[PDB]
């Protein structure tokens, strides 16, 4: 709105954190009218590492809005990207897991659980012991 | 080698289909080579339906007077034997089936149809002649088989037939034993008419080295199959019915002594035998299995 | 070494002899076809419920080859999915086939065909000209694990047990052991 003009990685930086905000003080119906208006200037980024920070924090609006079936399919691709450092690739995973079981018993659900034993990441995970006892029935 | 047959030579067919040994003699073709998975797809595609009849459609060619039959599948149509060609709902499925198959190997040609009959025996209708005689008028080459997947069970080995029907105009000649089968009442009549206008077809059952060698193979784990095989509760509907069947064979002979087809207690007396002898079949496997796995104590 | 070799588990699997012998005549048909070994491609179908997978149908699948990777043409599956659910309109999509060695690069790049048209496809490989005393028929899935630094794809090998049906036992019982002039007075015992 104002008169001058600025960059992708400026703008899609601010609906980043503005987004990120009103969910750590939980408003999500705050939180995702911003990251609403940072899906226009996601796909026109080139910056490999601001669209992996859209994608971290566009599963958490799906799971702060209890999408969390969906939440669980952006959680676990986020795992499987190399770019993303060993550590952070360790959480990726887990706010899958937990919105994997958390999710109502849809059939995709009972792919995901496959998805997640599967997995020997996930064996390391705290919430094993729920997983193998959930998808093994 | 045994891919002798396994091979199809497409020149070949087109010569013979020219020629035409058919149009000379009635009754050319009477041998019929089911090869190994024909046998099986057929067996499993009358089973899956059940009780209620289905008819797909065999692919295959011509050698001598044998009808081989070297490939099979489906037709997903439905009133077998209450429409005279009931294949006719699913022109599609034919000509689709047989483009789509030849894009990944099989260049085999339409050779027949098939279509089960559960719980009483391998024949054909006056439904099934009058299929069977137009297809063979215009769509030549073509065999109508017939399987019994109930009583192939309960009897406990491959139940088949293979058929063909004759002119309407020219009549059979004499050399015809024909075997008996069990033919409920309800059905009797129907048979009875139409029998005596077509003739079957020597069967015969064939396998590929490949087959051969994997069936020797897989038989490492099968026999556990085998002896925990227990032909009742599969096939209860068959041999509880046909005390139905055979109730009535009975009730008819027994006025027929009386006031008032030639003595019709001789089928029945055959029919309580052949109901009851595979009855007997079934707990031989049993005490086998009780003899073996429960009388070793502890 | 491109499998994974692990603690495995997941699913239970099953399979019907009639898969096998569909596979045979499809490797021996387009085998003679060229005079020469084939890897034939082809879908897997059958019952899928809970955990457990059942195998009981299967069929043929179009193959190309860009450079040297094996393109399955999902135009010619799109299109057989149609006729297979007409006549087996109970059956789903399970996995798919192959005949050759084990598992190898140019079948994890046909699995990542088939993990596109799926979420949990299984896979078949059989040794036509086997060394084995064994049945040269082993079952796989995808796992994905870390590779150093690398999220990558493997094949976690599974068991099988063997199909049941009655009607389907003489089948097999039939061909593999036949009456060819080897029963004269009836006995029936
Ligand atoms: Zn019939």
């Amino acid at each position: 709105t104002g008169q001058k003009q600025y960059n992708v990685d400026y703008k899609l930086e601010t609906y980043l954190k503005i987004a990120r905000l009103y969910l750590e003080d939980d408003d999500p119906v705050q939180a995702e009218a911003y990251i609403n208006r940072a899906s226009l200037l996601q796909n026109e980024s080139t910056n490999e590492q601001l669209q992996i920070h859209y994608k971290v924090c566009y599963a958490r609006v799906l799971d702060y809005r209890r999408k969390f079936i969906e939440a669980a399919q952006r959680y676990n691709e986020l795992s499987y990207k190399t770019i993303v450092h060993e550590s952070e690739r360790l959480e990726a995973l887990k706010h899958a897991l937990h919105c994997t079981i958390l999710a109502s018993a849809g059939q995709q659900r009972s792919r995901m659980l496959a998805t997640l034993f599967k997995d020997e990441r996930c064996q390391q995970l705290a919430a094993y012991g729920i997983l193998e006892k959930m998808y093994l029935d | 080698s045994i891919d002798e047959i396994y091979k199809y030579d497409k020149k070949q067919q087109q010569e013979i289909l020219a020629a035409k040994p058919w149009t000379k003699d009635h009754h050319y073709f009477k041998y019929c080579k089911i090869s190994a998975l024909a046998l099986l797809k057929m067996v499993m595609h009358a089973r899956s339906g059940g009780n209620l009849e289905v008819m797909g459609l065999m692919l295959g060619k011509v050698d001598g007077e044998t009808m081989i039959i070297m490939d099979s599948f489906a037709l997903p149509v439905e009133g077998t034997e209450t429409r005279v060609n009931a294949q006719a709902a699913a022109y599609e499925y034919m000509a689709a089936y047989i483009e789509n198959a030849k894009q990944v190997g099989r260049l085999e040609n339409a050779i027949g149809w098939y279509h089960s009959h559960p719980g009483y025996g391998c024949w054909l209708s006056g439904i099934d002649v009058s299929t069977q005689m137009l297809n063979q008028q215009f769509q030549e080459p073509f065999v109508a088989v017939v399987i019994d997947p109930t009583r192939t069970i309960s009897a406990g080995k491959v139940n088949l037939g293979a058929f063909r029907t004759y002119p309407k105009g020219y009549k059979p000649p004499d050399e015809g034993p024909s075997e008996y089968q069990t033919i409920p009442l309800n059905k009797i009549e129907d048979f009875g008419v139409h029998c005596k206008q077509y003739y079957a077809l020597e069967v015969s059952y064939f396998k590929s080295s490949l087959d051969r060698k994997l069936l020797e193979l897989l038989w490492n784990k099968y026999w556990v199959n085998t002896l925990s095989s227990s032909s009742l509760l599969t096939n209860a509907d068959y041999t509880t019915g046909q005390v139905f069947d055979l109730s009535e064979k009975l009730e008819q002979s027994e006025a027929q002594l009386g006031r008032g087809s030639e003595d019709k207690l001789a089928k029945a007396t055959r029919d309580s035998c052949k109901t009851t002898i595979e009855a007997i079949h079934g707990l031989m496997s049993q005490v086998i299995k009780d003899k073996l796995f429960n009388q070793i104590n502890i | 070494s491109v499998m994974a070799c692990g603690v495995t588990g997941s699913v239970s699997v099953a399979l019907h002899p009639l898969v096998i012998l569909n596979i045979s005549d499809h490797w021996i048909r387009m085998r003679s076809q060229e005079g020469r070994p084939v890897q034939v491609i082809g879908a897997l179908i059958g019952k899928q419920e809970g955990r457990n997978i059942e195998v009981m149908n299967s069929f043929e699948l179009l193959s190309h080859t860009v450079e040297e990777k094996i393109i399955i043409d999902k135009e010619y599956y799109y299109t057989k999915e149609e006729q297979f659910k007409q006549v087996f309109k109970e059956l789903e999509f399970l996995g798919w086939y192959t005949t050759g060695g084990p598992p190898d690069p140019s079948d994890i790049h046909v699995h990542k065909q088939v993990c596109e048209i799926i979420e949990s496809p299984l896979f078949l490989k059989l040794n036509p000209m086997t060394k084995h005393t064994d049945l040269p028929v082993s079952v796989f899935e995808s796992v994905i694990d870390i590779i150093n630094g690398e999220a990558t794809m493997l094949f976690a090998e599974l068991t099988y047990t063997l199909a049941t049906e009655e009607a389907e036992r003489i089948g097999v019982d039939h061909v593999a052991r036949m009456t060819a002039t080897g029963s004269g007075e009836n006995s029936t015992v």
